């Protein structure tokens, strides 16, 4: 049963987690790292 | 932190369904637009084109908390 | 009988069914195979 620890290693991460809230609120800059790969620039 | 714990005390007991001041007064909302662009006016349709940032401010007295944070800068979620 | 069985049968199968991992998420990759039934191909433009 190796699929039942990878449930609980994502309802621990899920636990108490707050998606309203960027990472670093209180503290530093949440900062994004950008990239695009262009498949098909279109007409 | 703290912030979800203000965003937890400010959603108890909250019934989005009644606008502030339900049977008190009515509530002023200050609007402001952004005009991004106009776009194509056809002649055809009758129609007109136009993108903007519509901005909408009012006063909810239930979203109301005590901290030293002043401003709560949230996404769509909410 | 036949039918209450198949239901706690496929409410067996999902109960405690984790929907964001793949079958052996930690293991040896999944073989998907494909079959595709083309019944029109519509317009080709140009």
């Amino acid at each position: 049963d190796n699929t039942t620890v990878f449930t609980r290693i994502l309802d621990r991460l899920l636990d108490g987690y707050d998606n309203r809230l960027r990472p670093g609120l209180g503290e530093r800059v949440t900062e994004v790292k950008t990239d695009i790969f262009v498949t098909s620039f279109g007409p | 932190g703290d912030v979800t714990v203000i965003l937890n005390n400010l959603l108890e007991g909250y019934d989005n369904k009644l606008r502030p001041d339900i049977g008190v007064k009515p509530t002023l909302i200050h609007t402001d637009m952004y005009v991004n662009s106009i776009g194509p006016v056809n002649a055809i349709n009758m129609e007109y084109t136009i993108d903007i940032f519509f901005a909408q401010t009012w006063y909810d007295r239930r979203l109301k908390f005590n901290s030293t944070i002043k401003v709560l800068r949230l996404n769509s979620n909410m | 009988s036949n039918m209450s069985l198949v239901k706690e049968t496929v409410d067996r199968l999902l109960k405690g069914y984790d929907i964001r991992l793949r079958p052996d998420f930690g293991g040896p990759p999944v073989a998907v195979g494909m079959n595709i039934d083309i019944a029109s191909i519509d317009m080709v433009s140009e």
